[PDB]
């Protein structure tokens, strides 16, 4: 049976990787817009309740890598310049009576995809909406100038070149000279150098620079200016306030300091970040800035910049008169760590998190009259100690809102484990202490999250008593007991330098929330990994266990065993040392612990050690199948240990997962794609007799029967592949078919076949480690399939992508379309304008609510 | 050697004309030969010498110095007989060593700008362009200071043509340098104790930094105002009037923020109105209409019932400038919010009409265009027919230029606000008026046509009373002596075919479709093709078989008209024939639709874009009347016979058949072609297989497989330019098949092509790169990298430079998806290969 | 062509196309935000910190010639 | 004759093409599917060259396109596909 699949998204992506605020209406209203990846949606937080409601969502079928907006002189709305995975920039301009977003212009310059040297990356505006420049991470870079019409229309003009050969660029940002030439400050590096040096010296004496290009507008043209070399490398920019209500200039963070620095007669005032007081992390450890936030009034100006550990920091600087004295930064407050913010008038802070939920609070205290110990450049420093501060709770912001997010998502599965009609999805997602596992109903989806300890790899669920085996692991993190031996140990080095006796006992006492506060995490080899049995109906855990400081948990599967009876078995594949970059692993363990009080605790049976990792435990057939590196193991309980039997060898690289039906198994390699072993009972060994011929990162599969496996990309692809008929499974020297190829443009962490509304269309759900939900429904009549492939195609044409991009193009990011209809784009024809709507209705010999009829119809089916 | 000389570059390049050795020739001297020599490479010669020499010229601009480099240039820049592309060039090349040589011009600013000032009022555009370009570079080069001091004397010359010249010049500066940086030296000027001239002559500088820049002034338009409004109320005449046509430059240039920054000029303005008199009160006028857009509502209104009352009374005004100013000014008063309907109508109406609306205003056209548009846009606001019916008794009038004055009025304002506001009278009274204009046309003006169509199609089905008064004297006008107004009154059924299908009167179209088919002899090309379009216009909405002439009989009339040379007979004609098959195609036998089809494949080859797009259109309709099968017989028949361009148009025609009809019923046959053992013919075939495959494009998805065969033997040594067109096939087929699950056979063909990749030939080898590229979107870049990694490094240097020109091209077609599809490179003693991010696990 | 940077010849070195696959993948992991997301779960570190160390890597991403 | 394309970057000219070469594509020489529209650089475009056909160099009658087939392959995300004679002058014809 030929496969063709219609492709909808249940749940739109939630987690947000860009977040810009202004007055995209035209009123006095700010509105936020955002980018959850390939989806650009608007937020409107009401000031009344302090909720944010969402106006608009787009689908823009690219990847949106930069989002700015900017402002004519004498302009009431802000228009919206996007930066796309497409040779293009378009700049859109938010319509509140249609309720869309208006392309006003799309410029074209260079090839589609996330490349090197073409511009869209980095994205920088003129404080006066004079002139735009967009950049690529290496060479080239285009200037294009804005301005208006005599019927107040945005005009924009050809790029200007300021491209230079071997130059890296870390960020790019527009400094506010006022009225003069407009200007932009880059963070480069040219490499030149240390590619002709084969010693490697010239790599080390190569630094960073801060350089300056000015838009001659009386020239027309972009000179490079001022090229500063910088004393240690910063990760990005800031725009000070510049002409009138500021003095010029720009704020390099770097690591563990923030510079001020301006061209011309100013010197360079640079300001060490203010460490934690009593820090648990590790001393070698610098500290950067992960995002920032800039709030202009009549009256001052201030700047938000958030720690890697979460704690936001106000920045004011000095004026004295018009060279800046010194940087003043003071403790804020502590939020998750966020990838924007977006401090709105009439006091509100958005908080957009890098992972996790996203919050939204009010502005109660400015931290003006506090009696917390305020930060100077000019106050003496010894160079080998830093500024210390104590984190304190909540004191100058108030929750109002928290959107939900299920960004990122690990693991997934669809059951109906509590007992009703329609099953349920339980998504073990969330990232380190903000990890959680939520169960979705929908009847758009409903859930309600259970914490969780760390980041949850994969959980299987106990068929006799539905209860969940989740297995959590976290890099460079420390374990519950290496924690408390650590503040032990802090404590016993407070002892000595006599206040310090109730400081230390004041120390042992407080334990800072790790989901509010971070966790300390440090080291570079170590591991936190937890064990837990969680009841799905309640939030209750009914066991845990805690591993090793060094033991980190990839596999997890319970089993019967026909070696014992009935009994269940829990199997955890542990590494020790990994050591991710550069890879160089010490050993694996594998914790079979006995299952007993119906699925309620762990009898640790024992430990059996072994070579590599145990990436993946899948029961087959009595005994156990796992893998350890590249060799494919079967195993047998034993009474002390686990024992094998047989093994294969010629995987090619590394086992990533292993899932069985019959006497076959399905091993998924790191980079090739899956590999089909035949297993023979009586010969006792493994035979390869089938592979394929495309490399394929995989990251998670699916048998939908007994000769097709449905596979994800770590790139963001869906393939179905499967093996030609009369394929017997003796002999070698067999290669499987690709029969369905799709690009989703988010990485996809699980898949599985199975049915939504009981007794409906068989269907297959993905997962999307953007917090996304998605379906594939396979189509019954060749009348349907043409019927929606011909809407895909006049769409494609008629209502192409927003940002640019080539929608076909997209699609086919690393293969091209297999079969695949997008939903997605067919369902926007009920946003078009009703006349394409009618022109593409009779194209197709039909009536436009007759379409959106027969698009509304699969909605249901699924 | 030296390129080529004109007679007038040897006045200026004859030193280089004799061979003398530069080891004789004296110091400084050289280095004026050397700028001689590159000069002319810069003027005459090719791109690669062109920027050569402006790289040398630029570099060395230094140590050459201004004095030579510019005594050599300026010369050439007046030259009578430069050429404009010329002219651009020296521009370039004085922009380019002005950047070099920063401070140095400051002794030679003045010699410059005597030189180059008279292209900032010269009629070319693009020498004022090249002009103030020039200009604002020399002004960053030399400093602000310099240019200052070198224009400063000039401002209060006694000439008023020097005046003018330098003000447009501080202008460009200004434009060049920014505002304010200008600034202090505009508000010391303005307010100088000297003369008038000097204040006079810093207006003149605002007013044309308004002109220059448009709307990057608003940020200084309050600076700007504040600086210039102390000129209104000034002694002089000739500086308050130069002050209110700078405060009206700034509003226009301003439109429509800024408002706020002319605060302090409307009170100043306000009485001026009432004050002054002639040309200071038309420059006050103009300042005011272009200041109003930019008010809010109950101000706008309340500021244009000020100013009505003189403006008003200089309606009758005998200055034409005066007439102008104020009928800018009534349009900009009545196109506003604020500026209520009905006040219009009651004060500003009646003396409009009176006073303007007069027979002498159609006779100069500035001012026929002046009073269409502005009466145009008063009808949008105070509504069609309270502007049509003041003017509709006018459509009788003895001097045409008048009514042709009305009827184009009335066609614009019908035409933005269709007919909905027109009464009965008003409708009885237009439909009169029309046809005593039209009836009574000293030459056929297309106004007339155009107003008439505009009209009648308002109307719509309320014309029909009218429809036989029309129809009559359209029947009188085809019987004239005069074939340009038989070709008008073809143009008027044309339009006016559907307004008459609308009104139930098929019996009358069918009438003018009977006395237009025995027109068909016509011997001017003109009027056959519009009567043949009028012909097609009342095809396209009667039915086939209310029709008069029967199509039975009209269409055999059309067939030898194809054979015709003018190209609006052909477009029109082929048209027709295609309305025709589209609907009627039961009313004609095959063998007519056959001789017609013939007849009609030369006409594929045509030069004119519309002649082709019309046969293929037609073409696809007489092969979906016919059928496949009759025609692609003889299609096959007439591919084997001729060979050449006249060949291409049976590759067209079989193509658009197999787009037609399906392509199942031409591919077997086509393919039946390539058995015979002429390799003239297998040629032809592999060429119609190839813009078959490109014309159907996604069509194909479901033929990759039934061709695949012939082009696999096509792939094989029976000639170069077989495999050349079988790699063209390929190309269209992964271009056009390409997302619609195709890979097998493409993936197939690929092994096929592959092998050719060695050859020397050029047209063959780029055939066989542009399958490449077509079977990479089709199949993916990772299967391309599959084939190339095999021979990109390789011991053979040849097998490298070829593999390597594959993989460039893979590369820059898709460097982003080749990330997942690099093979593993084990990192060794001396580096790190592996890239370890790709191998994490969750 | 010499405009695009990646391209290469008969002459082109194994280390030089290394190198030049190396930092297109680390502008592709820049570019894809789940590709981002991936490798800051892996390794728990802020997407801000990712970004740096990749900026950083972007020098000599294998090592000298 | 060595002629070649323009190939610098283009700007916001739209291109232009005379009555000889209406329907044909710039680069591929094809008359079917015209796609997107032809940009051309400002240096191209400018002075006389308003206008003017991008094959021939002639007055332009209608907007220049690439076909479908250089659109799929990004041909037209290439330099400005002016053409251009290295054997002449700014003066020759
Ligand atoms: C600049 C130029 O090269 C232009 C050529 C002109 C060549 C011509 C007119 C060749 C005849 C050729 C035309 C195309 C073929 N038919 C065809 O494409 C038909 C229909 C197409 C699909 O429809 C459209 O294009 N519609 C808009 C027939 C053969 O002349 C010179 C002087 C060489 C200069
Ligand atoms: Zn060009
Ligand atoms: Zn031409
Ligand atoms: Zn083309």
């Amino acid at each position: 049976r030929h496969m063709f699949l219609y492709n909808l998204t249940l749940q739109r992506a939630t987690g947000i990787s860009f977040a810009i605020h202004g007055n995209f209406s035209g009123t006095k209203q700010q509105e936020i817009v955002v980018s959850r990846g390939k989806i650009l949606e608007l937020l409107r937080p009401d000031p009344n309740t302090g909720k944010v409601h969402t106006l608009l969502t787009v689908e823009v079928f690219g990847v949106i890598r930069s989002l700015m907006a900017f402002r004519l002189t004498g302009g009431t709305k802000d228009y919206i310049v996007v930066g796309s995975d497409s040779g293009r920039i378009v700049i859109l301009e938010y319509q509140p009576s249609k309720n869309m977003f208006e392309k006003i212009h799309q410029e074209t310059f260079g090839k589609s995809g996330c490349r090197r040297i073409v511009p869209g990356q980095f994205l920088a505006v003129d404080p006066k909406g004079r002139a735009v420049m967009i950049s690529a991470i290496e060479k080239q870079k285009l200037v294009y100038i804005l301005n208006r019409d005599a019927a107040a229309r945005l005009t924009i003009s050809s790029p200007l070149e300021a491209h230079k050969a071997n130059t890296l660029v870390y960020h790019v940002v527009g400094v506010d000279v006022g009225f003069e030439n407009p200007m932009f400050a880059c963070l480069e590096m040219d490499y030149e150098e240390a590619d002709n040096d084969p010693t490697g010296e010239a790599a080390a004496n190569t630094q960073q620079t801060l350089t300056f290009y000015e838009l001659d507008l009386g020239l027309n043209h972009v000179v490079r200016k001022y090229s500063e070399p910088l004393e240690e490398h910063g990760n990005f920019l800031i725009t000070v306030p510049g002409g009138s209500d500021g003095p010029s200039g720009v704020l390099i963070c770097s690591e563990n300091y923030i510079t001020y620095k301006n061209f011309g007669d100013q010197p360079d005032i640079r300001c060490p970040i203010p460490r934690r007081r009593n820090d648990l992390d590790d001393p070698e450890r610098g500290m950067i800035f992960v995002c920032s936030a800039t709030h202009k009034t009549k009256s001052m100006f201030f700047f938000l910049a958030q720690t890697e550990q979460g704690d936001i920091f106000k920045i004011t600087l000095e004026t004295d008169e018009d060279m800046v004295t010194e940087i003043r930064l003071k403790y804020f407050d502590t939020v998750p760590v966020a990838a924007a913010m977006c401090v709105l008038k009439t006091g509100f802070l958005f908080v957009a998190s890098e992972f996790g939920n996203h919050y939204l609070y009010q502005i109660a205290h400015l931290g003006d009259d506090d009696e917390e110990p305020e930060f100077s450049s000019a106050m003496p420093l010894e160079e080998g100690d830093t500024f210390f501060f104590q984190p304190r709770p909540l004191k100058n912001l108030v929750l109002v809102d928290e959107l939900d997010s299920l960004s990122p998502i690990l693991f997934c599965q669809i059951a109906d484990l509590a007992n009703e009609d329609t099953p349920q999805l339980y998504v073990a997602c969330g990232r380190g202490p903000r990890s959680s596992l939520r169960v979705l109903r929908h009847g758009v989806f409903n859930q309600v999250a259970f914490p969780l300890q760390y980041t949850p790899r994969k959980f299987v669920i106990h068929p006799e008593s539905n209860n969940l085996i989740i297995i959590e692991t976290d890099h460079n993190a420390y374990t519950e007991a290496t924690k408390a031996q650590r503040k032990q140990q802090m404590a016993e080095e407070m002892v000595e330098a006599e206040l310090a006796a109730e400081m230390a006992a004041a120390f042992l006492n407080e334990n800072l929330p790790e989901s509010i506060f971070g966790a300390p995490k440090a080291g570079n080899g170590q591991w936190a990994s937890v064990i837990r049995v969680m009841n799905p109906i309640q939030g209750n855990t009914l066991d845990l266990v805690q591993l090793e400081q060094n033991e980190a948990a990839f596999s997890v599967a319970v089993c019967r065993f026909s070696n014992t009876g009935e009994d269940w078995y829990v199997l955890v594949g542990v590494a020790k040392d990994l050591i991710l970059n550069p890879r160089s692993v010490a050993g694996g363990f594998v914790y079979t612990y006995k299952l007993v009080n119906n699925g309620e605790k762990l009898e640790f049976l024992h430990k059996t050690p072994v070579e590599e990792v145990p990436a993946a435990i899948a029961p087959f057939q009595g005994r156990v199948l796992i893998g350890v590196g590249k060799l494919l193991r079967v195993y047998d309980l034993g009474k002390k240990k686990l024992l094998r039997k047989c093994e294969n060898k010629h995987i090619a690289n590394y086992i990533s997962g292993i899932q069985t039906i019959g006497h076959r198994v399905i091993v998924s390699d790191v980079q090739e794609s899956f590999i089909w072993v035949r297993y023979k009972r009586n010969e006792n060994q493994l035979i390869i007799f089938a592979d394929d011929t495309y490399p394929r990162w995989v990251t998670t599969a699916s048998l939908l029967d007994y000769d097709t496996v449905a596979g994800a990309d770590k790139f963001g692809n869906i393939c179905v592949v499967r093996l030609p008929p009369n394929t017997n499974d003796e002999v070698d020297s067999q290669k499987a078919e690709v029969i369905m190829n799709y690009h989703v443009g988010e990485t996809v962490l699980s898949l599985q076949k199975t049915t939504l509304i009981p007794g409906g269309s068989e269907s297959l759900v993905y997962t999307t480690l953007s917090g996304g939900i998605g379906i594939l429904v396979p189509f019954t009549s060749h009348e349907d399939h043409d019927f929606f492939q011909h809407v895909e195609m006049h769409l494609r044409s008629e209502h192409p992508p927003l940002c640019g991009r080539d929608h076909l193009s997209f699609r086919s990011y690393y293969f091209p379309v297999k079969n695949v209809i997008d939903g997605d784009l067919c369902e926007q024809f009920n946003s078009m304008e009703p006349n394409k709507q009618k022109n593409v209705s009779e194209e197709l010999d039909r009536t436009p609510p007759e379409v959106s009829k027969k698009l509304e119809d699969i909605r249901t089916r699924y | 050697n030296l390129p080529f000389l004109k007679p007038d570059d040897i006045q200026y390049f004859d030193k280089l004309l004799v061979d003398v050795d530069e080891s004789t020739l004296s110091p400084e001297e050289q280095k004026e030969r050397k700028i001689m020599k590159l000069l002319l490479k810069i003027k005459n010669g090719t791109p690669p010498m062109r920027k050569a020499a402006l790289r040398q010229i630029t570099d060395k601009a230094r140590e050459f110095g201004a004095g030579p480099l510019f005594n050599q240039i300026l010369p050439l820049l007046m030259s009578p007989t430069l050429e404009d592309q010329e002219r651009h060039l020296l521009v370039k090349v004085i922009d380019r060593i002005l950047y070099k040589l920063d401070d140095l011009v400051r002794p030679y600013v003045h010699k410059i700008l005597v030189v180059i000032e008279p292209l900032l009022i010269d009629e070319d555009y693009y020498a004022r362009v090249e002009g103030r370009e020039i200009i604002s570079n020399l002004a960053k080069a030399a400093g602000l200071a310099t240019m200052i001091s070198t224009m400063r004397p000039d401002i209060d010359n006694m000439d008023e043509y020097v005046r003018n010249t330098t003000a447009r010049a501080f202008a460009v500066v200004a434009s060049a340098l920014g505002i304010p940086s200008l600034l202090p030296f505009l508000k010391a000027v303005c307010k100088s104790k000297k003369s008038w001239q000097a204040r006079h002559t810093g207006i003149k500088i605002v007013q044309q930094i308004a002109i220059l820049m448009g709307c990057a002034i608003l940020p200084h338009l309050r600076s700007l105002v504040e600086i210039i409004e102390h000129g209104l109320v000034d002694e002089q005449q000739k500086v308050r009037t130069i002050s209110a046509l700078a405060i009206a430059a700034l509003a226009e240039a301003a439109t429509p923020y800024g408002i706020e920054s002319f605060d302090s000029v409307l009170k100043p303005l306000w009485k001026g109105i009432r004050q002054h008199r002639g040309k200071g009160l038309a420059a006050f006028l103009k300042a005011i209409g272009y200041l109003i857009p930019l008010m809010d509502a109950e101000y706008a209104n309340y500021y244009t019932r000020e100013v009505m009352l003189i403006l008003i009374r200089e309606f009758q005004s005998p200055d034409e400038e005066m007439k102008k100013i104020v009928l800018k000014v009534v349009k900009q008063c009545c196109g506003t919010d604020g500026v209520e309907a009905n006040y219009i109508k009651t004060e500003i109406l009646p003396p409009f009409f009176k006073h303007f609306w007069q027979h002498r205003m159609a006779l100069d056209r500035r001012n026929y265009r002046q009073l269409v548009d502005t009466t145009v846009e008063l009808a949008n606001k105070v509504g069609a027919a309270e502007i049509i019916s003041r003017i509709v008794d006018d459509l009788k009038d003895e001097a045409e230029q008048y009514r042709k004055m009305v009827m184009e009025t009335i066609e614009k304002i019908m035409g933005n606000l269709g007919a909905a506001d027109i009464d009965h009278k008003l409708e009885e009274q237009l439909i009169d008026g029309i046809l005593y204009a039209f009836q009574e046309q000293t030459t056929e003006d297309s106004v007339m046509l155009n107003g008439f169509g505009t009209v009648v199609n308002a109307l719509g089905k309320r014309v029909k009373p009218y429809l036989p008064q029309i129809c009559g004297t359209v029947l009188w006008r085809l019987n004239n002596k005069s074939a340009k107004v038989r070709q008008q009154a073809a143009d008027l059924i044309s339009r006016t075919a559907v307004v008459m299908k609308t009104c139930q009167e098929e019996k009358l179209m069918g009438h003018l479709g009977v006395v237009l088919y025995e027109y068909l002899g016509e011997e001017y090309p003109e009027v056959l093709g519009s009567i043949l379009g009028a012909l097609k216009a009342i095809v396209n909405v009667i039915g086939m078989h209310k029709m008069t002439p029967p199509i039975k009989d009209l269409l055999p009339r059309l067939t030898p008209i194809l054979k015709n040379r003018h190209e609006k007979v052909q477009e029109n004609c082929i048209d027709l024939v295609g309305r025709i098959a589209d609907r009627g195609a039961e009313y004609v036998s095959a063998r007519e639709w056959m001789r017609i089809c013939f007849e009609l494949l030369e006409l594929l080859k045509a030069h004119k874009k519309a002649i082709r797009r019309a046969t293929v259109n037609t073409f696809g309709y007489i092969a979906k009347a016919i059928g496949p099968h009759d025609v692609l017989a003889t299609l096959l028949n007439n591919l084997k016979v001729q060979e050449r361009q006249n060949r291409v148009c049976t590759t067209v025609a079989i193509a658009i058949v197999a787009e037609t009809c399906s392509p199942f019923t031409v591919l077997p046959a086509l393919m039946n072609e390539y058995r015979v053992p002429e390799l003239n013919v297998q040629n032809g075939v592999l060429k119609s297989l190839s813009f078959l495959f490109e014309y159907i494009g996604e069509m194909g998805k479901d033929y990759i497989y039934a061709v695949t065969p012939l082009l696999e033997d096509a792939l094989m040594d029976r000639d170069l330019v077989h495999r050349q067109t079988a790699s063209a096939v390929v190309q269209h087929m992964s271009l056009g098949v390409y997302g619609f699950g195709c890979e097998d056979s493409l993936n197939h063909l690929l092994n096929y092509v592959w092998p050719n990749v060695f050859e020397t030939s050029p047209h063959v080898i780029q055939a066989v790169m542009g399958a490449l590229e077509g079977l990479r979107v089709a199949i993916g870049p990772c299967r391309m990298l599959q084939y190339c990694l095999q021979g990109l490094f390789h011991p053979a240097r040849k097998v490298r430079d070829v593999y390597w020109k594959i993989y460039n091209s893979i590369y820059i077609g898709s460097q982003d998806a080749l990330i997942a599809h690099y093979p593993r490179i084990y990192n060794d003693d001396k580096n790190t290969y592996i890239r370890y991010e790709l191998d994490y696990i969750l | 062509q010499s405009k695009y940077i990646g391209t290469g010849h008969a002459d082109t070195t194994k280390w030089e196309w290394l190198v030049n696959q190396h930092r297109d993948s680390y502008c592709s992991y820049m570019g894809h935000f789940d590709l981002l997301n991936y490798f800051a779960i892996a390794e728990n570190e802020s997407k801000a910190r990712v970004r740096f160390n990749l900026m950083e890597k972007m020098l000599q991403p294998c090592g000298p010639p | 004759p060595d002629l070649i394309f323009c190939r610098k970057q283009a700007g916001v000219a739209i291109g232009r093409l005379c009555e000889k070469c209406d329907g044909k594509c710039v680069i591929c020489d094809s008359y079917v599917r015209p796609c997107t529209l032809v940009r051309i650089c400002d240096e191209c475009n400018y002075g006389s060259y308003q206008g003017r056909c991008v094959i021939c160099g002639g007055p332009g009658v209608s907007d220049a396109y690439y076909c479908k087939e250089c659109t799929i392959q990004e041909k037209d995300r290439d330099g400005c596909p002016k053409i251009v004679n290295l054997g002449s002058s700014k003066t020759d014809l």
